DNA sequence: TTCGCGAAGTAACCCTTCG
DNA sequence: CGAAGGGTTACTTCGCGAACACAT
């Protein structure tokens, strides 16, 4: 009867929490019955969705998912049967509903990205584009400028429509990345055992060997094809620069920005872990190899569904074949981009201070360890990981929490007797901070007995960690505490909506001006004060939830 | 039974002067309080000949004043050192025990003095022990309150 | 057709159905010595048409369920050769009853 | 109830940052509750976007705009203030 | 009419019975109730049990 | 202190392929 | 061609019932 508690949905979903919530926040509960509907129980027609979300017929569930179609939400497969007819059969999109709760940052700091030129026209005009961009899904260039009625401002704007697309943000959106990739490796399988029913003696090598590997080599050339495929660009007699296509869609290419974020979370590390002066020309050597060879935060493209037999090894050893030599610039040199005019004593700089960076992997880690610049980005993951998780875990049980969570990762199967001899707490604070996490995971038990129904008590509960649970654990709890924020914004806005539609429409410059009586006034600075927390916690609860679902 | 008659009055207190040594060995004292002079690009590639503790740092301790007859820091010299893991210490290879986390985190807040100077520059970084006073009042239905939640 | 003269293996029938248009039989040389449709307590099966499958379903108002089930890997349907959906008619003779029938879909 | 603890939250919008990462999620949210932004649902949508909904209704994807969903409820300001017809909402 | 010769049983009446609480008088009172609400049956009455 | 079949649980052994 | 993995059939253990209803 108390419910204010949040009791009413602990038992509820927690993947469904956060979906069909961030569809209804834009569209509604028309839209929001068919994403939070197709993750309830996954592929489905258009002919079997109907009867079971209990709404219009199929006039209303084929209209609301041409919108989801023109945002890039849901995937579908195009596909016929041996009698049947052509039917559809559509997914949803992971990242595809990820940038519904993550335009606003991606806009708000490729603004810092391209902080570099100049200062004033270019924040508003960046400003301009992107957030267009993407609250659209796949717009052309002259369908853009249809709409500037300049000559020189459209010149600027055409200007930095491939200052945009030289850094990797915009890209032509084809099919074959709008295809669900767990299916796109069968359909490149299929004919690829149809290409080849050769009769011949050959074993189970076949299936292993030639198939496989040639499917490897000729899907891992055709995922890096929306890379760079639009350049012609030669276009002499319209504009004297190069001039993007107008009949060539673009898209956000989803990927660079997930690197840019992580490479900000390496920063944020690297602040930490080496002094002052080290990371500010650690980041001015690490903020220039993101736009080149696109393979750092990605849990691979093939490695959804065939990582089963014995093939993780090899995707260990071809993750870090192709990790080097591919961003092989100038690993330790000089570079006309930014120098950053502080003592950044030394007043001297060339080949003597851009030196220190040498002396910043030696160190706790950063890791850039065997020749010049190896393997830069692969064992940095699972501690990366485990430097914050054990930073949150710290900050919330108590500085108690760390010392022993660290412990039993060094010696799994750990007694109580000789923890007490690595730890120092007096008699019971082993067990009372045990207790205290053994209701979160990594504090997994197992139990060894040999009796009959525990019959002398045996010394038995000797603890592990199993770390592969905890942080999909603290994964899960993010993101239902995430979908649990957005839902106190959606309560905030659905509770007082008889004085948001004069607030918005006719009052904008006179709303100081006696427009509202001074008895529910300061109800406009209450619906905008904490209403802005909710964002500002949603700011700052990204930048930890994006952590533990590394490659 | 060099730890099970200490029970405890004096462990947490015998951390600091090892860690305060360590500190001194690793960083200047005076430097690391203020960021006025950060140290000269920590110690110009800092000191790979630098260790922390071969058999002196034992008798150091010993004989420093620890208002004990000077017996029994005989097992309590590797499994103290081990000891102190978490977040303080470093252990890449051997006694190349180094400090430079928590001397900014907790060094330059509790032992030092308070200013509103430059600090709108941290965006959203690991700052746990920072941002106390929970509520005043009522805690308005997105702050702490909800952790213990599984899921 | 496949006609087996000793014990099977597993891993013969392991992708029988992989031809999509068509597939193999499986008998064996012991128990088809003598045909169960000679035998007394078999009546005569008949496989129908699929226009006349829709007739008995207008003449019940019956649907594609409800019916008496018979299944595959059965004697009669393994002599027959029923795939699936269709309707055997039975024209069993009980003692005081007469010439009657039943109908029986496969599944 | 129960008191746990977050370590971040407090004392937090005060800087610019957060409060225009935060204004501009008011923004984009404000904004994307108007469907086409007055140049949109015409070019690409046949384009090999699905094709079984892009052949049954090649007209009929223009339902929805900003140039004529906000133009027919805009128009009767003008209607109302001038001829009064006894209709229902 | 099912398709095998079954029994009449508390393993042979289960062939057919959608209806839960029938199956739920016949013998194994507890059983029938804990997987009935396991499986998510719909059990639309009509029989006379 | 008792017969009835149906669930798991565990072993002997034969087919199939690898280098 | 010898050895390793997948999978069919065969030996052994538990539990659920044992009819209706009256007076104790």
């Amino acid at each position: 009867v108390m419910t204010i508690s949040s009791l009413e949905q602990r038992t509820l979903n927690p993947d469904l929490f956060l979906y069909k919530e961030l569809v209804k926040a834009h569209l509604g509960e028309r839209a929001a019955s068919v994403i939070g509907m197709l993750v309830a129980l996954g592929r489905l027609s258009v002919r079997e969705l109907v009867e079971k979300i209990d709404g219009m017929d199929v006039d209303s569930v084929k209209t609301t998912l041409v919108s989801l179609t023109q945002l890039r939400c849901v995937k579908y497969l195009q596909e016929t049967a041996i009698s049947g007819k052509k039917t559809t059969y559509y997914y949803y999109n992971e990242e595809g509903i990820h940038i519904l709760l993550y335009s606003g940052l991606i806009i708000d700091e490729i603004i810092t990205q391209m902080r570099v030129n100049d200062e004033e026209e270019h924040k508003q005009l960046v400003a301009e584009i992107v957030q267009n961009v993407i609250s659209l899904g796949s717009l052309t260039v002259e369908d853009y400028l249809s709409s500037v009625t300049s000559d020189s401002m459209k010149y600027t704007i055409s200007s930095l429509f491939v200052q945009l697309c030289e850094m990797g943000y915009l890209i032509q959106i084809s099919k074959l990345h709008y295809t669900p990739i767990e299916d796109l490796w069968q359909f490149l399988y299929e004919k690829h055992y149809k290409n080849i029913p050769r009769n011949s003696p050959l074993s189970d090598l076949k299936k292993r060997s030639q198939a496989k590997m040639n499917a490897k080599t000729d899907f891992a050339k055709i995922i890096n094809k929306p890379n760079e495929l639009s350049q012609i660009l030669t276009v002499d007699p319209k504009t004297s620069l190069r001039i993007v296509k107008p009949t060539v869609s673009l898209t956000i290419n989803l990927d660079r920005f997930m690197k840019g974020r992580r490479s900000k979370q390496l920063i944020n590390l690297a602040k930490t872990r080496v002094g002052s002066v080290t990371a500010q020309v650690y980041k001015i050597a690490l903020r220039l190899t993101e736009q080149k060879s696109p393979k750092i935060r990605d849990p691979l493209t093939q490695t959804g569904l065939l990582q089963d037999l014995e093939e993780a090894k090899s995707f260990q050893d071809e993750a870090e074949l192709v990790e080097e030599k591919t961003p092989g610039l100038t690993f330790n040199a000089i570079d006309l981009a930014r120098h950053l005019p502080a003592e950044l004593h030394s007043a001297s700089l060339i080949n003597s201070h851009l030196k220190i960076l040498a002396s910043s992997n030696f160190p706790f880690l950063n890791e850039t360890k065997p020749g010049v610049y190896y393997v830069p980005y692969s064992k940095l993951m699972p501690v990366l990981k485990s430097s914050v998780y054990e930073y949150v875990i710290a900050s919330t049980l108590g500085p108690s929490a760390m010392r022993l969570s660290r412990c039993i990762r060094d010696n799994k199967l750990v007694s109580e007797k000789i923890i007490n001899s690595t730890a120092l707490m007096k008699e019971k604070d082993i067990r009372s901070t045990l207790a205290s996490l053994i209701r979160y995971n990594s504090v997994e038990i197992q139990e060894v007995p040999r009796t009959a129904d525990r019959s002398a008590s045996r010394a038995v509960f000797l603890f592990r960690c199993k770390e592969t649970h905890s942080y999909n654990f603290m994964r899960q709890n993010l993101e239902w505490n995430m979908a649990n924020l957005l839902f106190k914004k959606e309560k905030l806005k659905q509770e007082n909506s008889t004085l948001l539609k004069k607030a918005n429409r006719d009052d904008v410059k006179g709303r100081e001006n006696e427009l509202l009586l001074p008895s529910e006034l300061n109800q406009l600075k209450m619906v905008n004060e904490r209403e802005l927390n909710v964002f500002a916690r949603l700011s700052r609860l990204l930048s930890l939830w994006e952590v533990f679902q590394m490659a | 039974f060099t730890d099970g008659e200490l029970d405890i009055e004096f462990i947490n207190s015998l951390l600091t002067i090892v860690w305060r040594f360590i500190s001194e060995n690793t960083f200047p004292n005076g430097f690391k309080n203020f960021e006025n002079g950060p140290k000269k690009n920590v110690f110009y590639a800092p000191n790979v000949k630098n260790y922390s503790t071969t058999q002196e740092i034992l008798e150091f301790i010993t004989a420093a004043q620890v208002a004990n007859v000077e017996l029994t820091p005989s097992n309590i010299r590797s499994l103290c050192e081990v000891l102190v893991y978490d977040d303080k210490l470093e252990k890449v290879t051997h006694d190349c025990y180094r400090v430079t986390l928590e001397s900014i985190l907790q060094m330059n807040q509790g032992e030092g003095e308070p200013e509103a100077g430059n600090k709108a520059l941290e965006d959203e970084e690991e700052f746990s022990i920072f941002n106390y006073f929970k509520m005043f009042p009522a805690s308005k239905h997105d702050k702490e309150v909800v952790y213990f939640d599984e899921w | 057709i496949f006609v087996y003269q000793n014990n099977i293996t597993p891993s013969a029938m392991k992708l029988v159905p992989s031809i999509p248009p068509a597939t193999i039989e499986t008998f064996n040389e012991a128990a088809l010595v003598v045909n169960i449709t000679h035998h007394e307590l078999v009546p005569k099966h008949i496989r129908l048409s699929s226009d006349e499958k829709r007739e008995l379903l207008k003449r019940y108002r019956l649907k594609e369920s409800q019916l008496p089930r018979i299944q595959r890997a059965d004697p009669v349907a393994l002599y027959l050769g029923l795939k699936r959906g269709e309707v055997v008619k039975i024209i069993r003779k009980s003692e005081t009853s007469g010439r009657y029938a039943s109908y029986r879909i496969c599944m | 109830t129960e008191f746990p603890s977050i370590p971040l939250p407090i004392n937090g919008p005060i800087t610019n940052k957060e409060r225009s990462l935060a204004v501009k999620y008011i923004n984009f949210g404000k904004t994307v509750k108007d469907g086409p932004f007055y140049t949109g649902s015409m070019s690409l949508i046949i384009d090999q976007q699905e094709n079984s909904k892009s052949g049954k209704r090649k007209p009929n994807i223009i339902l929805d705009e900003d140039d004529t969903n906000d133009g027919i409820e805009r128009y009767s300001d003008k209607y109302l203030k001038k001829r009064k017809i006894g209709i229902s909402i | 009419y099912k398709g095998e010769v079954l029994g009449i049983t508390r393993f042979g009446l289960s062939k057919m019975r959608d209806s839960v609480l029938q199956l739920a008088s016949f013998e194994k009172t507890t059983d029938h109730l804990f997987d009935a609400a396991f499986y998510m049956k719909k059990d639309a009455v009509e029989g006379v049990s």
